[PDB]
């Protein structure tokens, strides 16, 4: 109709993303009852505590502290540069 | 049952607002004088 | 272990040991003490006295940059005989390395801005002298900020009780809104969640 | 990796610049979109025509507050202080002391409700799944001297619907 | 019983009850019960919302309104069934075109010395003026000596209070005056005799009744409050443009709220300054406030900056 | 004295009380020794308690429960 | 004699009907009255035009936290709003403070400062029971400027 | 005891220092009290002033006598300019609030064991 491509007229065309997704192609609802697996050793006859274990770890590691051919050391490797990205990078 | 049957409001003053109180038993129960003899 | 434990890394606790055993090689004078955190992390216990001069060789340098200050804080101890602490915190660029710089004080001793090695240390400096009460010296401006007007007690150290000393409220039999004792509607109940035992036997104080 | 925006030079040749003095004066950009991409006002309009229609919610919504009974009615909480217990805002105030036959129960219970932060703590440590947040905004009177609850408002605030609750819980209850 | 500190959220004991005080006296009242801890049942009479800018005055849960009209003998019999102390500032000035004026002084004062004796309230008070005199005079001023002889024969303890000509913030007594920009500045009646009365500041009075109001002691003796230094002259109604440098009413405007040509021009000029032999206010005290210093802030028009002001008075003389 | 707040309020208060509902049921019975009192119906209600009734004639409720329950 | 109380179904619909809402931005619940003048819920068009400037206005809304150096702004803007005003306090933080209610430097409750009217309670009240609170508020002027003159 | 001190030395700049800052309060008080439009007397502004001055007056010390001058020093930022609205100043005096009773017998009949 008349104004049916006057909407098209401008900003491209779409008429396939459309703001309101106020019509059909949804999610319904709920229907199903699910089951929420549990596995992350579960289990009995094995699974033992203590060796799962999640805390006690030790105090932090001392270092020489009060009461030879260095290559000057840093903290750690210098970083890389990066790519320029193939994408559209300009 | 242990439900309603029609409804009621959310309602600024209808007369009634609820104007909550206190659920509870007394505290300390003050002492009662001795009656008419000396 | 391995499933729910999280799983480490040694590398980067080989490096941040050797890095980290040589600035207290260089600035014997102030460094008082070093560790390593188990998480790959350091501690540099330094003596008030370099806070201008530490930083400042970390300012720059070729074996360490350390260019980008991220995070001032505080914690105030009783019974730790001086009570504050302040903790620096810096990151740099090249290397990819937190190291963080703790430096103990009391209320009345000065302790000596960093703004000129950083400008970043410009507000940050402003706000403790609000909150703890310390006082940092030759400050380019030194004023009130997080708080009213009218906060006398320094709060967040560990005597303030928590609602401050005065409520507020207005009243019509002037113009102004003024200030009255704080009276509260509830007694902001005490629970106490402290459970006996002792679970951590690494952390075992001494025997004594 | 990385990306470089805003980095280009003009092309300067004649080809070219006309099509950028094409522009500045004959207005040739900025009629583009807002001569245009502004109109594109024949889409229908979204608005939810409130005092009427309404608008979509979930089973695990939050709310207005209930306390449930089972059948023939028990009132279902113990009196285990707990909900009282991990409530951040510290709204909860549980006063229970033994009912007459011995089994326990409570007399004040009260929900601050200007205090109460939402949470959804509150209806996860019930352990006899008593208390539950309501899913009607049903709100907004006149007085503070009003929302502060009791006991006996809540029940009813409760049993107003339990069409509505008894039957969100049963779609909910199998996740957690 | 009285418990912890007088700060707000507390108790002190005393329940009260304040008829009237909804203008210029009772609320100014009232906010001195909204901070010692009290039970303040404020009733009032036909306003809804005049009375909200009170309210945030006792903490929470200490005042509470009722509705009443008073010519009813059941509106006061409801609410002072429980009382401790009951003051009453009830009354007004111009004769309403319902109220016909002659006893609201006398039986309305009654009327709430109706069943309050009976009930068991206590340290029951009323108020007076310094210038009402049983002799002839004044319309207004008339009827109010009355309330003296005619109620006082009920409830024999009462500590009847009787203050001066009263300056306040809001007040309506030294604020007829600077609302005169008019003809001219015309006095009372354009002659500089007898100005002018003992004008005590708003809050010494409202600071005795609470001195009274658990007194302990005064209870039938009746007290008179003395102004400040000393009587005063002309020069109030010059000083007036020294410095200022020259409820429930309607949606649109009102009918008739006058100057009244009538008791109103001869009521502020009755003057008659009377027996000392009353107690009357340092015991009750300890409260005086001058003038000098005081009308700067109730006083504030056009120029609402400079102020440069040296002039003062002697007394002045009768003194 | 603190009677005179809810004056024309009309003052909520529980029409219905639990004080003791609780009498009217029909106090069951079993024919064996310990039993399992989980209520309300499954998974909605106190937690699994099991009581023992052997006395001559009384039961146990569990207490969570209240409902009057013996053999 | 009868007039009167005809006339107050004039002047008493004209107040109720047109409101001209000042708000206080200060905290969370700031966004979601935002969301009652976005077109879902839509604020305005139904009668009541949102912001406008402090003199022009007549029901405020508090929002948010009121600190201490906030008070003193308060207090004062609520003053200049012309006769028929009210306040509307919002959030559970306008109603006793939230949490925060402990706090040092957080005045308790906000109707300590002024003569508030009607309430809501919770963070963010959810868009709604602000709405279902003014409908309370247009059903809060059943009252009359009559029986002021016109019994006393 | 050996930190550095602030200012002072022992004493005598310190108590120069105090008597310093007296006169920028004492010779403004009263520009002030035009400029808020609040109405007092303007000798109350000087009582004041002179009030709190010689309240902390047992202090043994320097870097304490210069601590609460840093203080001190500050408000005439404040005050001397307007970052203060009225009731951020007459807070000083304490209109609304009640007296305390500080004697004996007045405690007595009111409040429980201060
Ligand atoms: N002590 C003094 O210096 C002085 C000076 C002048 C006058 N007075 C008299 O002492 C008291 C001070 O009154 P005021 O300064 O507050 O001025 P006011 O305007 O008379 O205040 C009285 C309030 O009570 C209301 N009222 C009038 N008659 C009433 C009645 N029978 N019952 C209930 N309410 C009534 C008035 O109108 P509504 O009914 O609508 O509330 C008004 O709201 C009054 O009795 C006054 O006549 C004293
Ligand atoms: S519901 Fe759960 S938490 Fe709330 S009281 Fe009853 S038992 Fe204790
Ligand atoms: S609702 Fe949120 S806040 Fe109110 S009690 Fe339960 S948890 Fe604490
Ligand atoms: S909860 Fe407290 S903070 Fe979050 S929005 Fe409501 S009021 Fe503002």
């Amino acid at each position: 109709r008349f104004i049916q491509w006057l909407r098209n007229w401008a900003s491209g065309r779409d008429l396939q993303a459309k703001l309101q997704l106020r019509y059909q192609e949804i999610s319904k609802r709920t229907q199903p009852p699910p089951k929420l697996p549990v596995g992350p050793s579960h289990k009995l006859s094995n699974n033992y505590y203590c060796t799962r274990d999640g805390r006690r770890e030790a105090m932090p590691p001392s270092i020489v502290m009060s009461s030879s051919e260095k290559k000057a050391v840093s903290p750690a490797p210098p970083i890389k540069r990066w790519e320029l990205s193939q994408d559209e990078p300009y | 049952k242990f439900i309603w049957t029609n409804h009621k409001f959310n309602l600024s003053g209808t007369p009634q607002q609820y104007v909550p109180y206190s659920t509870t038993r007394k505290k300390i129960q003050e002492w009662v004088p001795p009656s008419t003899p000396y | 272990t391995r499933p729910t434990v999280r799983p480490r890394n040694d590398v980067a606790h080989k490096q941040l040991s050797a890095f980290g055993e040589y600035v207290a090689e260089i600035l014997p004078k102030y460094v008082q003490q070093v560790q390593v955190s188990c998480f790959n992390e350091l501690e540099i216990c330094i003596h008030p006295d370099g806070v201008i001069p530490v930083l400042t060789f970390l300012r720059d340098h070729s074996n360490a940059q350390f260019k980008s200050l991220a995070d001032l804080t505080a914690v105030d101890i009783p019974t730790r005989q001086n009570r504050f602490e302040i903790v620096y915190n810096l990151l740099s660029l090249r290397f990819n390395s937190r190291i963080r710089v703790k430096t103990y004080t009391d209320e009345l001793t000065p302790i000596e801005s960093s703004v000129p090695v950083y400008k970043a240390a410009n507000w940050y400096e402003r706000e403790i002298w609000d909150m703890f009460g310390v006082f940092f010296a030759n400050h380019p401006d030194l004023r009130r900020i997080l708080t009213d007007y009218g906060f006398e007690g320094h709060p967040f150290r560990k005597d303030f009780p928590l609602s401050g000393y005065v409520e507020l409220r207005y009243d019509d039999e002037v113009k102004r809104v003024v200030a009255e004792p704080v009276e509260l509607a509830q007694e902001f109940r005490k629970f106490d969640l402290n459970s006996p035992w002792e679970a951590f036997p690494a952390y075992r104080q001494p025997p004594e | 990796t990385y990306k470089y925006v805003n980095l280009r030079e003009p092309s300067m040749d004649m080809k070219s610049v006309t099509d950028r003095a094409a522009q500045t004066l004959l207005w040739t950009e900025l009629i583009r979109g807002l001569g245009m991409t502004l109109s594109y006002l024949f889409r229908e309009p979204a608005t939810i025509n409130y005092p009427f229609e309404k608008g979509p919610l979930s089973p695990r919504f939050r709310g207005e507050h209930a306390l449930r009974r089972y059948p023939s009615g028990e009132e279902r909480c113990i009196a285990c202080k707990l909900c009282e217990a991990v409530c951040p805002a510290q709204a909860i105030t549980i006063e229970a002391e033994p009912r007459a036959d011995g089994s326990r129960r409570t007399t004040r219970y009260d929900i601050d409700m200007t205090k109460c932060i939402y949470c959804g703590f509150c209806q996860e440590a019930c352990p006899v799944d008593a208390i539950v947040e309501g899913p009607n905004f049903e709100f907004s009177t006149e007085t503070h001297e009003e929302l502060l609850y009791n006991k006996e408002k809540l029940l009813n605030n409760g049993d107003k619907w339990e069409a509505e609750i008894a039957a969100n819980i049963q779609a909910d209850y199998l996740y957690r | 019983i009285p418990h912890g500190k007088g700060g707000r959220s507390s108790v002190s004991g005393i329940v009260a009850t304040v008829f009237g005080a909804t203008g210029f006296l009772g609320r100014y009242v009232v906010n001195h019960l909204g901070r010692m801890g009290s039970q303040v049942i404020v009733p009032h009479r036909c306003e809804p919302y005049d009375t909200m800018h009170l309210r945030p005055m006792g903490d929470l849960g200490q005042i509470i309104f009722m509705d009443w009209n008073g010519r009813d003998k059941d509106s006061i019999r409801r609410a002072v069934e429980h009382s401790s102390v009951v003051i009453n500032l009830v009354g007004r000035e111009w004769e309403t075109q319902n109220f016909d004026f002659e006893d609201v002084f006398v039986k309305i004062p009654q009327a709430i010395a109706q069943v309050s004796k009976e009930a068991g309230v206590e340290k029951f008070i009323h108020i007076s003026h310094l210038n009402a005199d049983i002799k002839s005079s004044s319309k207004y001023l008339r009827s109010k000596a009355v309330g003296e002889k005619e109620v006082r024969e009920t409830f024999p303890e009462a500590t009847i209070i009787k203050p001066a000509e009263i300056f306040g913030r809001e007040d309506r007594f030294l604020n007829y005056f600077a609302n005169i920009r008019w003809f001219g500045g015309v006095p009372l009646i354009s002659l500089g005799k007898k100005t002018v009365k003992q004008p005590v500041y708003i809050v010494d009075v409202t600071k005795g009744i609470i001195n009274a109001i658990k007194d302990p002691d005064a209870r039938g003796k009746t007290f008179a409050f003395v102004g400040p230094s000393r009587y005063l002259l002309f020069d109030l109604v010059q000083y007036v443009f020294a410095v200022a440098h020259r409820i429930g009413r309607l949606f649109e405007i009102s009918p008739f709220e006058p100057w009244t040509t009538r008791d109103k021009v001869e009521r502020i000029h009755t003057t008659d300054k009377i027996l000392p032999h009353l107690p009357g206010l340092e015991d009750l005290g300890v409260e005086a406030t001058p003038l000098e210093l005081k009308a700067i802030e109730v006083l504030r028009r056009h120029r609402t900056y400079r102020w440069l002001s040296s002039e003062i008075e002697d007394v002045q003389p009768a003194k | 004295y603190r009677k005179v707040r809810f004056v024309g309020r009309q003052k909520e208060v529980n029409e219905n009380f639990a004080i003791d509902l609780i009498a009217e049921q029909p106090v069951s019975q079993v024919g064996s020794r310990v039993i399992s009192c989980d209520g309300g119906g499954g998974a909605l209600g106190h937690p699994r308690v099991y009581i023992n009734l052997d006395k001559e004639t009384k039961t146990g409720t569990c207490g969570y429960c209240g409902l009057q329950f013996r053999q | 004699e009868y007039v009167v109380a005809k006339l107050d179904d004039l002047i008493n619909w004209a107040r109720r009907s047109s409101l001209w809402p000042m708000t206080f931005g200060l905290a969370c619940c700031a966004v979601e009255m935002m969301h009652m003048a976005a077109p879902r819920y839509d604020m305005d068009r139904f009668g009541v035009v949102f912001r406008a400037s402090p003199r022009q206005s007549d029901v405020m809304i508090v929002a948010g936290t009121l600190t201490n150096k906030m008070a003193p702004a308060l207090r004062k803007v609520y003053d200049q709003m012309p006769e028929p005003r009210y306040v509307v306090s919002m959030g559970s933080c306008a109603n006793g403070g939230g949490y925060y209610h402990y706090s040092y430097s957080v005045v308790r409750g906000c109707d300590r400062i002024v003569p508030v009217d009607i309430y809501v309670p919770g963070c963010p009240p959810t868009a709604e029971a602000l709405l279902y609170g003014i409908l309370q508020l247009q059903k809060k002027i059943k009252r009359e400027k009559r029986l002021r003159i016109w019994y006393r | 005891t050996s930190v550095k001190p602030i200012f002072s030395r022992d004493m005598n700049e310190a108590k120069r220092r105090v008597r310093e800052l007296y006169r920028a309060w004492y010779r403004e008080v009263p520009n002030t009290v035009h400029l808020f439009q609040l109405d007092i007397s303007v000798k109350q502004g000087r009582d004041k002033v002179r009030e709190m001055f010689k309240k902390n007056a047992h202090i043994t010390d320097p870097r304490v006598v210069d601590l609460l001058v840093i203080k001190g020093k500050m408000e005439l930022e404040e005050t001397i300019k307007v970052w203060k609205q009225r009731t951020h100043v007459m807070r000083f005096f304490h209109e609304t609030e009640a007296p305390r009773p500080k004697d004996f017998l007045s405690k007595f009949y009111v409040g429980h064991d201060p």
